[PDB]
């Protein structure tokens, strides 16, 4: 019947991430066990699920690296470590992934993306970037 | 071994009440179209812990302008006849044994309200004020009626104790010979524990948490257990005098396991009215609980007293 | 002995839940915090001034009609007696002369509020 | 297992609590405010993150100013952020609050809610977006992570 | 090329609801009336 | 050892400071929890000369751009010499709560103190503390002060209440500062 | 034309149907069961949430947020100093100062940026004829002070030589339109 067709639908989700480790794994750290088709995974280790019979919100999601670049991003998950690669299919600006529609490659585009840095070092401090407007005079060394 | 009872009736009624919250969040949330918490725990099953320890860990407010005696002592009357109302509760088989249930039921409510109504005076401000008046208009409304329905009830019952209505409802609930009796003790409950439409005392939007708003910490938390606590109870006896469920001498745990569910549908009941419906204003309930549910009332009293003797239905004692 | 025994363990679970309330935080305690809230400006005068309210005359009443339920109250006691008549006959007048008040009241405009 | 390990693990323990059930306070004056109830709406509940409003301050662990803060309007509002019971946390969200905004220059606006209520996070925006606020909120709860306060009590 | 512009589709697009629709529902009056009677008499009985 | 590391360096000796957020008359005022102060002496046979906290910042806010004040020292001491009774007298006045004052050797408060000051928090009170009340405040006219470094020092009885009115109760929260008969001052 | 939300035509008409009826409107609180099933069937729909840092809400390529200095291909910057995006900027939160770089080229030695003034309205990339600083995709800026929101020039160009392939994709996609 239909009860049994949705717990067939719930077993085949609780019995598809490896094991009840990576079931586990996926489920303290995400809160959701929604199985989708891998659509590509990146150079840092994010996955980047699919499934489109869902609702208009919930048809991508990412499933996180547990280390970025030295952070231990296990629970310390974030938005701003999607590349902008994956930015803009995430965020549905496109219905092109970059594994088909790759972007344009540039000799100064930053091979290696960084999540948001505001407490850390690394970080951002402001400054005037001009010079010394006014000079001034430099008395001599010797006297008379 | 009397203490150990006292534990197995008091911790698991706190975390009942606990996951009252939740349970609360979760389904106004999923009426709401949304999701409540599910972030903290696999379900949200920890949020309650959470907002406790959150709230054992701030510091609290003893304001200038307050009486700490009235502030500090109010919570503790609070919680302590919340908790104490559950005591001869049978389900089916009770802790305290009373002749007069109800009547200690009653007055442990009626004093209650004390706490909302002192603390409202020790906290010296004006929507404290307003809300401890709020509360007076809200008890002067709701008594009466209580009282009268209760006893138009047992009126086929035949004593004041809650053992004797598993017997009366031996085979059959006692929803079908008073159903309006149900309906206006319903409304009752709800107007008692100032839950919706009857909030009217912690009214965000009129006053903005009045009776607690110089309220912080652990007190705030007490007031707010108190409160999720007097709802169980009070949809326990809305199922144990009328929702009757099934005694089997042999079996009291299926006594206990259909009172648990039909307070469970009482009290997701309970959610379910406040999500739907908006505030009533406190002098639209006066005027409703004096001129539709006491005439009415009086009325099934006489009617409740008539129908023991033309039926010849008179209960026994003992 | 049990249920004195069951009110002290409620008291002392609700004392010893104030204590570590009161007792286990860090406090900061300063003059802007501990001052009464009124929504963001100071208060233009106190609180424990002259609250009028307007339903006084059905504070009375209810007052009234405590004690009729408490004149109510005995019947499940006295249904069990011999007669059923009598009690039958004053239950009645009882309940319809509370009734009769009530309507007087309700006519005579004491239920309103003093507007 | 040391004393130091324990008392990692129980800030650990109580920053989980504060980071989890984080009360805000319903304070919202301009813009802004709208997107913050729409971070309140179905699409980005708050209260799936252990956040709900407490419209007292008292029952309020966190404030967030969204929207334009006034000369006339700055006294409610350090008057609010005193009687906030400590632990206690400040979000300016927009340009209005975080700076002066599109106000900048104009008489009646203070340049910055920073002059008058100490800021822990800075959402940007004109409006910020709700998710963006939602980052915000949950770069304050990494934020409280990281206390070490029974650290630097066993440390004294 | 020629333009493209993002008009309506030709034809118009369809029949778009506007009124109230709130659908009348429930018994007679006299059959709640009834059935209310009715289980409080078996209830006296 | 300052001077013998680093000369060229100013030393300001203030004496106990009193303030909002204080451990000085805050300190006093909390001895209402106990139902009487206890006092070495009755307060007698000891001095006070407090200090704003005001005070003491703009003086270390201008001995910063003061050319002078480089190899100087200074006793930020604040006018009114002060009888320790009559400043408790004076605290539990505007704080309108009570006065129960009685003598207390030395010792047994040291004992006092040490008891209290077992204490993994911020202790109440401690023997350096009790030390530290019960030893008058020097003469300081041997040293510059604040006037020569361009800060007229602030009496007590105009900013106690700030600090003091927090302790009050209602019935006596709304009062002012001109009734409380203020302290008596000596010279010696 | 008009209509009337709460006119009825007329009255006088009753009768024991009608107030029986009424009379079951009241007394069973008709109208509000239906309200009750009403948020009933709202508990059993698929709610409308996100888990957010993992699943998120759409947006366009005309989204605009935070800012970016962008290049030619050669790697070459592409701003020139013309400062008419500081003339226009309403909030003026652009301060420019400029100077030849020695190749003798119109270059800026200043662009900073107050983004806690800017009111993100995009009329700087539709004013600079070079198509040089941007309002990037990104919105998940946010940060523990005010001075990290205070740019230069440095980091819009970091903004840029992080978000070129996003930036790039959505000005191809937005073009035709301006
Ligand atoms: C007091 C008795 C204990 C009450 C239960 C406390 C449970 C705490 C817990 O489950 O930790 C969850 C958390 C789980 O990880 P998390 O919730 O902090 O990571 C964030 C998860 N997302 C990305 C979904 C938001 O454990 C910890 O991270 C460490 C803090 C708890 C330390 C407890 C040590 C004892
Ligand atoms: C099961 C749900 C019900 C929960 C209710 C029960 C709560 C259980 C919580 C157990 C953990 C208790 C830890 C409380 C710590 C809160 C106070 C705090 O963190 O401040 C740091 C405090 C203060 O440390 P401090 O000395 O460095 O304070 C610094 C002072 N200032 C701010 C001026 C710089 O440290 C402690 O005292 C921690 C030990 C308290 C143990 C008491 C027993
Ligand atoms: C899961 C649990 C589901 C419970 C059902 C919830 C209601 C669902 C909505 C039903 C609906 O839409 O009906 C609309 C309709 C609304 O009708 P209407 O608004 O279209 O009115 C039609 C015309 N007149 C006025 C003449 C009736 O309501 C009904 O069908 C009947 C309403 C009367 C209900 C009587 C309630 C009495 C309650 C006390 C008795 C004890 C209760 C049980 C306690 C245990
Ligand atoms: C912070 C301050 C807060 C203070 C909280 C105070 C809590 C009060 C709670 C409200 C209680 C009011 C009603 C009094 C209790 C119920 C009285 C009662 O009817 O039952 C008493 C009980 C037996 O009574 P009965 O059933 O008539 O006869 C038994 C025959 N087998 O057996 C008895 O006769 C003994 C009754 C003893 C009652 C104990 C009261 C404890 C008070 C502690 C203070
Ligand atoms: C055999 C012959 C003798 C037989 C004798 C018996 C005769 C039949 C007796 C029928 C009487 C039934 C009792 C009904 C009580 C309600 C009375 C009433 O009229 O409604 C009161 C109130 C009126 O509101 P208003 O629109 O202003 O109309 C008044 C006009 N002057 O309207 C309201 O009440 C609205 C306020 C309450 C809203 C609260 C939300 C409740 C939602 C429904 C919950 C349903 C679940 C109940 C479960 C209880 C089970 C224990
Ligand atoms: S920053 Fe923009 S959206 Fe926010 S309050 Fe100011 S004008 Fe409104
Ligand atoms: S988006 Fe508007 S307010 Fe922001 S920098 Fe550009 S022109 Fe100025
Ligand atoms: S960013 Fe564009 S508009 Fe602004 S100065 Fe440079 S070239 Fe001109």
């Amino acid at each position: 019947m239909e009860l049994v067709e949705v717990l067939k639908r719930g077993v085949q989700q609780v019995t598809g991430h490896g094991g009840l480790r990576g079931l586990l794994r996926v489920f303290f750290r995400a809160n959701d066990i929604r199985i989708g088709t891998l659509v590509g995974e990146d150079k840092y280790g994010n996955k980047y699920y699919e499934d489109n019979k869902q609702f208009f919100g919930r048809h991508r999601w990412v499933i996180y690296t547990t280390e970025m670049n030295g952070k231990n991003t296990f629970w310390d998950v974030d938005g701003s470590m999607v590349p902008p690669e994956w930015h803009r299919w995430l965020h549905c600006m496109t219905d092109d992934p970059p594994t088909t529609n790759p972007p344009t490659a540039r000799k100064f585009i930053w091979t290696n993306h960084k999540f948001n840095v505001s407490a850390t070092p690394e970080q951002y401090v402001p400054y005037s970037t001009t010079r010394k407007k006014i000079h001034e005079w430099v008395p001599p060394s010797t006297p008379y | 071994m009397f203490f150990i009872n006292i534990l197995t009736l008091l911790v698991p009624i706190l975390i009942a009440m606990a996951f009252l919250t939740l349970v609360e969040r979760k389904i106004l949330g999923y009426m709401q179209l949304r999701k409540g918490p599910n972030i903290v725990g696999p379900y949200g099953i920890l949020q309650p812990f959470a907002d406790a320890m959150k709230l054992f860990m701030k510091e609290p407010m003893r304001p200038l302008t307050t009486s700490m005696s009235l502030f500090i002592i109010a919570p503790t009357l609070s919680l302590t006849l919340a908790l104490s109302l559950w005591v001869p509760l049978p389900m089916p088989h009770p802790l305290i044994n009373l002749n007069l249930g109800i009547l200690f039921i009653l007055a442990t409510s009626s004093l209650s309200v004390y706490s909302i109504l002192w603390s409202g005076w020790a906290s010296n401000s004006k929507y404290s004020l307003f809300g401890a008046l709020r509360a007076v208009a809200q008890t002067i409304s709701y008594e009466v009626t209580m009282a009268i329905i209760l006893l138009s009830v047992l009126l086929m019952n035949g004593s004041y104790s809650l053992q004797t209505l598993i017997t009366t409802q031996e085979h059959m609930w006692l929803l079908l010979p008073a159903w309006p009796m149900a309906m206006m003790w319903f409304i009752s409950t709800l107007a008692e524990t100032n839950r919706a439409p009857f909030d009217l005392t912690e009214g965000e939007s009129e006053l903005v948490s009045g009776f607690n708003v110089e309220y912080a910490a652990g007190p705030f938390a007490l007031f707010f257990m108190a409160e999720y606590t007097n709802i169980i109870l009070m949809n326990a006896l809305t199922t144990i005098i009328f929702l009757g469920p099934l005694y089997y001498i042999n079996l009291p745990e299926l006594y206990s396991t259909n009172f648990m569910m039909e307070a469970l549908l009482l009290s997701s009941t309970f959610l379910w009215i406040r999500a739907s419906y908006p505030r009533f204003r406190y002098d639209q309930l006066m005027h409703l609980l004096w001129k539709n549910f006491l005439p009415l009332t009086l009325a099934l009293c006489m009617w409740h007293i008539s129908l023991p003797i033309f039926t010849a239905g008179v209960p026994p004692y003992m | 002995m049990n249920l004195y025994t069951v009110i002290f363990i409620n008291i002392l679970l609700s004392l010893t839940l104030i204590l570590v309330a009161f007792w286990l935080p860090q406090m900061n305690l300063y003059s802007e915090k501990a001052n009464p809230y009124e929504c963001g400006f100071d208060p233009t005068s106190s609180a424990r001034l002259p609250f009028s309210m307007k339903f006084f005359l059905v504070a009375i009443t209810f007052l009234l009609f405590d004690l009729e339920i408490a004149l109510l109250l005995p019947l499940p006691w006295a249904i069990q007696t011999i007669k059923t008549s009598t009690m039958m006959i004053m239950a009645f007048i009882l309940v319809t002369i509370l009734s009769l008040g009530l309507a007087y009241e309700w006519t005579q405009k004491g239920l309103e509020w003093t507007e | 297992s040391r004393a130091e390990y324990v008392v990692t693990k129980l800030d650990d323990l109580i920053n989980w609590a504060r980071r989890s059930s984080l009360w805000p306070m319903t304070f919202g004056l301009a813009c802004c405010a709208v997107e913050m109830m729409h971070m309140a709406a179905p699409r980005y509940d708050m209260d799936r993150f252990g956040v709900v409003f407490r419209a007292s301050p008292r029952q309020a662990d966190v404030m967030i100013v969204a929207g334009t803060l006034t000369n006339k309007m700055a006294p409610a509002l350090r008057k609010v952020y005193d009687q906030m019971p400590e632990p206690r946390y400040v979000v300016s969200m927009g340009s209005c609050a975080n700076g002066g905004g599109y106000y900048h220059y104009s008489y009646s606006v203070v340049r910055g809610c920073d002059r008058i209520v100490p800021v822990d996070i800075y959402v940007p925006g004109c409006p910020p977006t709700a998710e963006a606020l939602l980052y915000g909120i949950l770069q304050l709860q990494r934020k409280i992570k990281r206390e070490q306060k029974l650290k630097i009590w066993y440390r004294r | 090329s020629k333009v493209k512009q993002d008009m309506p589709p030709p034809g118009g697009y369809g029949p778009i609801d506007y009124k109230r629709n709130l659908p009348r529902r429930g018994l007679s009056g006299y059959s709640m009336f009834a059935v209310g009677i009715g289980a409080l008499i078996f209830g006296y009985w | 050892e300052v001077r013998s590391v680093f000369p060229e360096a100013i030393i300001i000796r203030p004496s106990d400071i009193f303030g909002r957020e204080d451990r000085f008359l805050n300190h006093f005022a909390n001895y209402r929890w106990f139902l009487a102060v206890p006092l070495v002496s009755l307060g007698f046979k000891t001095v006070k000369q407090p200090v704003y906290v005001a005070d003491v910042s703009k003086g270390i806010v201008n001995a910063t751009k003061d050319p002078d004040a480089v190899g100087k020292t200074f006793a930020f001491t604040g006018p009114n010499r002060y009888l320790l009774f009559h400043l408790v007298k004076y605290i539990f006045g505007m704080t309108h709560r009570t006065f129960i004052p009685y003598p207390l050797p030395l010792f047994v408060y040291s004992w006092i103190g040490k008891l209290f000051g077992l204490s993994p928090f911020e202790p109440w009170t401690t023997k350096d503390k009790v030390e530290r009340i019960h030893i008058s405040d020097v003469m300081p006219t041997d040293l510059p002060g604040l006037e020569d470094l361009g800060v007229q020092p602030t009496p007590l009885e105009l900013k106690s209440i700030e600090v003091l009115r927090r302790h009050r109760t209602y019935r006596w929260l709304s009062s002012e500062i001109e009734e409380t008969k203020p302290a008596k001052t000596v010279n010696y | 034309t008009y209509k009337y939300v709460n006119k009825k035509e007329q009255e006088s008409e009753v009768d024991m149907k009608s107030a029986t009826d009424n009379a079951a409107r009241i007394l069973m609180w008709t109208e509000l069961i239906r309200g009750l099933g009403m948020t009933l069937s709202y508990l059993f729909r698929e709610p409308a949430t996100i888990n957010y840092p993992f699943e998120k809400g759409p947006l366009s390529p005309r989204f605009r947020g935070e800012h970016a200095l962008r290049r030619y291909p050669s790697g070459e910057e592409r701003c020139i100093a013309c400062k008419l995006c500081e003339a226009i900027c309403p909030a003026q939160a652009i301060t420019i100062e400029a100077e030849p770089r020695a190749d003798g080229s119109r270059r800026t030695t200043r662009y900073d940026i107050d983004m806690t003034k800017c009111i993100y309205c995009g009329f700087c990339q539709e004013a600079c004829p070079v198509d040089a600083i941007v309002e990037g995709p990104n919105f998940e800026f946010s940060t523990e002070t005010h001075e990290e929101l205070l740019y230069n020039k440095e980091k819009l160009l970091n903004n840029g030589d992080k978000w070129e392939a996003e930036i790039a994709a959505n000005i191809q996609a937005d073009y035709l339109y301006r």
